[PDB]
């Protein structure tokens, strides 16, 4: 959770609701955004793991 | 799978006022053997090849039409029964707004 | 809302479970509708 609020601030966050398609999402609904940064985060703390 | 069918747009080599026996009786037989038609939603759109121009006009089935093509059987030009309140004429209109698409046969061409 | 919370793949996989048994029911739904329509359009005709 803390790891999601830290993506809050960086930039990537800023675009990933104006321009979607660049990330692979699908659409700007928070349900789509809190989905792909948990899937992003979990994958990159499962690599470091 | 989104999108509804409407119908069927055909050819025609020379204008006439009246949806033909043929077409009525192919649009009922379509209708009849697939339920996903619905006898309200499709129509059937004539181009007409007019003198170096194409006239477009779009038909309704009605449900005696419906029945009286589902239960015919003959092909010919003047099939007994095919009356005029067996069809009736839809709104149709061009849109520069939007563009639609085609779809064509996998293996072979369609012709 | 506002701030994103975090979901499990478990939770995620069971939520989208969730939509897509809600979106077949619709589906069967709108088919059984349609069911209806026809009916009453053939014996209206008939």
């Amino acid at each position: 959770q803390d790891a999601v609020d830290y993506l809050t601030w960086t930039f990537l966050y800023r675009r990933m609701t104006q321009n979607p398609n660049y990330y692979n999402l699908q659409g700007i609904s928070h349900r789509h955004l809190s989905d792909h940064l948990s899937e992003l985060v979990e994958q990159t703390l499962s690599d470091l793991e | 799978k989104e999108m509804e069918p409407l119908g069927w747009i055909h050819t025609q080599p020379n204008e006439s006022p009246q949806l033909s026996p043929q077409d009525v009786t192919t649009h009922a037989k379509i209708m009849a053997d697939n339920p996903s038609w619905d006898g309200e939603k499709t129509i059937i759109i004539t181009c007409s090849f007019t003198p170096g121009s194409c006239t477009l006009t779009a038909y309704k089935l009605t449900p005696s039409g419906y029945e009286w093509g589902r239960q015919n059987t003959d092909k010919g030009n003047n099939p007994k029964g095919y009356l005029p309140s067996h069809y009736e004429r839809v709104q149709m209109l061009l849109s520069d707004r939007f563009l639609g698409f085609f779809m064509v046969p996998a293996q072979s061409s369609w012709n | 809302e506002a701030k994103p919370k975090f979901l499990s793949k478990a939770e995620r996989e069971a939520e989208a479970l969730k939509r897509r048994q809600q979106e077949v029911e619709e589906r069967q739904r709108m088919l059984e509708e349609e069911r209806k329509k026809r009916k009453q359009f053939q014996d209206l005709g008939r």
